[PDB]
């Protein structure tokens, strides 16, 4: 029982570090999205120039 | 046409490979994300084993 | 013991759905990464034409 | 005129979209491998348990 609370802490813990690790992921998905969107803007401008 | 050709032709090879690309990438991710999701399951069988 | 390790089984799912969640946005993010290669690599091809 | 220009872009994309899938496709072997192999990982603990 004290094994599997340790194990529950250590589980409950990479569960929160993994969801708290996905926000830091959202900054890079969302900068490459605006970077995509800029990127993709100047290339389709760059054809009209 | 013949050049019309060659590009419409041509431009399904950088559609094509701008959508595969996606999916391409996707799938190397869909790897880690099997591993990542295997290994923390894993985790708790170590613990237990 | 017994109640704790069939917790632990739903416990140990919350990882895997934290931990896919996070997996997920680096899938978008190897796409998009694979994305802004192709758009940033090709904006030097654009001021050299 | 306009043809050019744009299948001009369309070869010089197209080039660096199938030189960035095999540096995508290249991890997605190893990441395969990696990911299948840890699927049987666990079974491993599953099975000596």
């Amino acid at each position: 029982v004290t094994k599997l609370q340790v194990e529950l802490d250590n589980v409950t813990g990479l569960l929160s570090q993994s969801d708290s690790k996905s926000s830091k992921l959202t900054k890079d998905f969302s900068a490459l999205e605006s970077q995509l969107q800029d990127t993709q803007e100047l290339l389709q401008e760059e054809n009209r120039q | 046409i013949i050049l019309e050709d060659q590009n419409c032709k041509l431009a399904k090879e950088k559609k094509l490979l701008e959508d595969r690309i996606a999916e391409f990438t996707t799938n190397l991710t869909e790897e880690e994300e099997k591993s990542k999701s295997l290994a923390k399951l894993k985790n708790k069988h170590e613990a237990m084993i």
